[PDB]
């Protein structure tokens, strides 16, 4: 005997998951079933089952393939309506269990402080991967944004007045990321940015702030999820432009 | 194999589960339908000894369909099978 | 409510804290080591020769210097947790690594690389420890 | 004001944005001047204009089995009947009568009761499955006396009767005549859309006309939006602009401009 | 097709719902009106076996309108229809 998985209405929904996986039937007290009136016909079946002091594994579930898929696409056609990221993580481990595919990296470290950061780096890596799959991948080291300049440039030729100035602002801004990267590396922001913007044959041409050599960013393996890049810029420019429209501020009179 | 021997007016009925559906075809859940008030007598007993020692026979024959207030009367099982020991009072009528 | 300290200003502050604690601790190290006297809120004080015990009582008034005092305390306790002994030794080794290292940072060294080297160096060091271990 | 342009202008100005004045004009047009437009917080970077069908409420099926569509995980019900209980429903007996009256009528059933638990639910599920009757049980519309007031709304529009001690009814004593009907009924995991209600002109034109009359005496920002949210559902022509933006700060202002644009439009229609 | 066979002076009545309105035309809410104390007998049974073997026939014919203390007497349904198995005691009078 083993206690149900989750809690609330999730261990209920999970029991069903378990059902469709083993093929059995859930003796749902609210579906109208009596434990006494149960049959071998409505039992779950599996190739093997391991039970440890605190863990239960159901191998070779005999469930019906359609049941699993229908149990799955129910979580999918539902996640596209879930907000709180926590709820999207719950409705995920279900769909993971159901797809027999759950990996777990257990991060080790000598100290709590080191560990807490090491652990964090993994999490970031994942978020990146996720975004990479969604919208793609672009050359890193700010190179991709530098390549965006020529586009703004072309745009400027079609713009006038302050509006063109506005465009120019973005044009310059686009260099910051590349610059700072190089800068924090011990190099001349403006210099490097120039050599990059120089060779315009292959846009994948960029600076490897780690080795100190210009290379094909993609071939070098220095890539970034096109999603993050697009986001960062859109968010930056969202607040930025707002500020430039300030003409007054109403704050609390200093203590 | 064993035989049931009721006493003073006690019969021994074997409940009958209601049909899976209703008159509308509405398949009822095993939580909705309660214990049947019907069953066939499988063993009538001595009649009830009145006040002048007169054993009035049970108006029920050994094998009829009986209607009783499902709530009363003790219940027991024998050799893998459960029945209900009801009295005459509990017996409300018979289905012909 | 916050204050943003950078570069050497920041490192020196931290280092001060690190040393503050380390020097109160190291006084106990070894057979000729002596005791530290920790004041207790009510009864008589605590007279120890134990690293973590002393280290844990140290609290500095200056925020940045204190942050350093903490980081060093962690070195002490995490060692106490994993072995229950050798807390003083860990403190000393930390102090040493922090100074000789902070110096090199001032000299322009890339700290990231300094880390890698420290890591590699420790591995080699640990391996040699095992190598000399006797059951 | 007499046309789509006149309105697009007024709005473009009040919001100081052509785009905003466009959507307001588009929506306003395809919902009539007596229509209803609403501003909501989209999730994408882009703003979207979307129209709604009939009376809907953020409450869906109490159990998946009620689905009519697999992929959509929804439950469409052509020309369904609508039971409308105010109290909870877990006791089967009370239901059976109507469940049959309807089961035999071979039409879809939408049960809108304070709740549906136990064997009451179980029966619905099971019967749904065994092709006995096509049902769907959706929890109470709102919460508190508010839903008791909305149940009379759902009623009004569909043409049914609030099964509560007020109206003088009792569950078992139901009828194929005491409830409402529709033309369709979509019910996702968390939302219901009673399309094409049967209720009558006067019953709603006074259920909505009474929610407006009390609204003019409600200065509470909460009670103000709650009565305007009810006065919303109680209409077919409902537009909804979901404003998008990259940041909360930008969004909050963009959203605000739309709202100003509307207020202007309203006033425009009124005095010119 | 099934027929009911009541026992010891038990009759089988089929309740009669009160009119929609009252003597004044007031349409009452089905929450105000209670279970009828009326109904037609659909099956009288053997009379009650007296103290000296005599079975007193029931003063009610198979088809009269009876008045009973609505609260007593078991109730049951058969082939899509519910009735009430009352005794003679519960029978108060008959409407002519
Ligand atoms: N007689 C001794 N000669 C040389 N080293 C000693 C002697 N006694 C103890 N030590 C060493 O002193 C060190 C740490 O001592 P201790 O004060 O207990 O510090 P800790 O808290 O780091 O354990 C160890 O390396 C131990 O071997
Ligand atoms: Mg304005």
């Amino acid at each position: 005997a083993v206690k149900a998985p989750g809690f609330g209405d999730r261990r209920k929904e999970m029991l069903k998951d378990i059902a469709a996986v083993t093929g059995g039937t859930v003796i749902s007290e609210e579906l109208g079933f009596k434990l006494e009136n149960a049959t071998l016909s409505m039992l779950g079946r599996a190739e093997r089952v391991r039970i440890t002091k605190d863990e239960t594994t159901i191998v070779g579930g005999k469930g019906k393939k359609e049941d699993i898929e229908a149990r799955i696409n129910g979580i999918k056609k539902e996640l596209e309506t879930t907000d709180s990221e926590y709820a999207r993580e719950k409705l995920q481990e279900r769909l993971a269990k159901l797809a027999g595919g759950v990996a777990v990296i257990r991060v080790g470290a000598a100290t709590e402080t080191e560990l807490k950061e090491k652990k964090h780096r993994f999490e970031d890596a994942l978020n990146a991967t996720r975004a990479a799959v969604e919208e793609g991948i672009v050359p890193g080291g700010g190179v991709t944004l530098l390549r965006a300049i020529s586009a703004v440039e072309e745009l400027i030729k079609k713009l006038e007045g302050d509006e063109a100035t506005g465009a120019k602002i973005v044009r310059r801004a686009l260099e910051e990321p590349a610059r700072q990267i190089a800068e924090n590396a011990g190099y001349e922001g403006s210099v490097i940015v120039q050599q990059i913007l120089a060779e315009t044959k292959n846009p994948r041409y960029g600076f490897n702030a780690a080795t100190g050599e210009f290379v094909d960013m993609v071939e070098a393996g220095i890539v970034d999820p096109a999603k993050v890049t697009r986001s960062a810029l859109q968010n930056a420019a969202s607040i930025g432009a707002l500020i430039l429209t300030t003409e007054a501020v109403v704050a609390e009179k200093p203590e | 194999k064993t035989v049931i021997k009721p006493l003073g007016d006690r019969v021994v009925v074997k409940r009958i589960e209601e049909e899976p559906k209703t008159k509308g075809g509405i398949v009822l859940p095993d939580t909705a339908k309660e214990k049947p008030q019907k069953g066939k007598v499988i063993a009538v007993g001595t009649g009830r000894v009145l006040e002048n020692g007169q054993r009035v026979p049970l108006e029920v024959k050994e094998g009829d369909i009986v209607v009783f207030a499902k709530y009363g009367g003790t219940e027991i099982e024998i050799d893998g099978e459960e029945y209900v020991i009801l009295s005459e009072r509990d017996l409300l009528a018979v289905l012909q | 409510a916050k204050i943003l300290v950078f570069d050497e200003a920041a490192r020196r502050a931290l280092e001060r804290g690190v040393n503050a604690v380390a020097n109160a601790v190291k006084v106990t190290l070894g057979p000729r080591g002596r005791n530290v006297v920790l004041e207790k809120k009510f009864g008589s004080p605590t007279i120890t020769k134990d690293g973590v015990t002393v280290a844990k009582e140290v609290e500095l008034e200056d925020h940045l210097e204190n942050i350093g005092a903490q980081l060093l305390k962690e070195v002490a306790s995490k060692t106490n947790d994993v072995a229950g002994d050798g807390t003083t030794t860990a403190t000393v080794l930390a102090q040493a690594i922090v100074r000789e290292g902070l110096k090199n940072v001032a000299a322009g060294a890339n700290p990231l690389a300094l880390k890698r080297g420290i890591e590699k160096a420790v591995e080699a060091a640990v391996e040699k420890i095992k190598a000399l271990a006797i059951p | 004001v007499e046309d789509r342009k006149a309105i697009e202008e007024v709005a473009t100005i009040s919001a100081n944005d052509p785009e905003v004045g466009k959507l307001i004009a588009d929506a306003m047009e395809k919902v009539g001047k007596e229509g209803i437009i609403t501003v909501e917080e989209s999730k994408s970077l882009e703003t979207e204009l979307k129209f709604v069908e009939g009376y809907q409420f953020d409450k869906g099926y109490i159990s998946p089995y009620f689905v009519t569509n697999p992929e959509t995980m929804e439950a469409v019900l052509e020309d369904a009947f609508i039971l409308i209980v105010e109290k909870k429903v877990s006791n089967v007996r009370e239901l059976l009568p109507i469940l049959e009256q309807v089961a035999q009528t071979g039409k879809p059933l939408l049960i809108i009761a304070e709740d549906v638990e136990g064997e009451a639910l179980a029966t619905l599920v099971v019967n749904k499955l065994r092709g006995t009757l096509s049902v769907a049980a959706v929890k109470a519309p709102g919460f508190g006396d508010r839903r008791k007031e909305m149940l009379k709304d759902i009623a009004a529009v569909t043409g049914g009767t609030v099964i509560s001690e007020e109206l003088g009814f009792k569950l078992e004593n139901a009828t194929l005549s005491m409830l409402g009907r529709a033309e369709r009924v979509r019910i996702t995991k968390d939302e219901t859309t009673i399309v094409g209600g049967k209720g009558k002109k006067e019953d709603i034109e006074a259920r909505i006309n009474g929610i407006k009359k009390e609204l003019e005496t409600t200065d509470s920002e909460y009670a103000r939006e709650k009565l305007q949210e009810r006065l919303a559902k109680l209409a077919g022509g409902v537009a909804v602009i979901r404003v998008g933006a990259a940041t909360e700060t930008e969004l909050k202002e963009k959203k605000h401009r739309f709202e100003d644009a509307l207020n202007a439009t309203r006033a425009a229609v009124e005095e010119g």
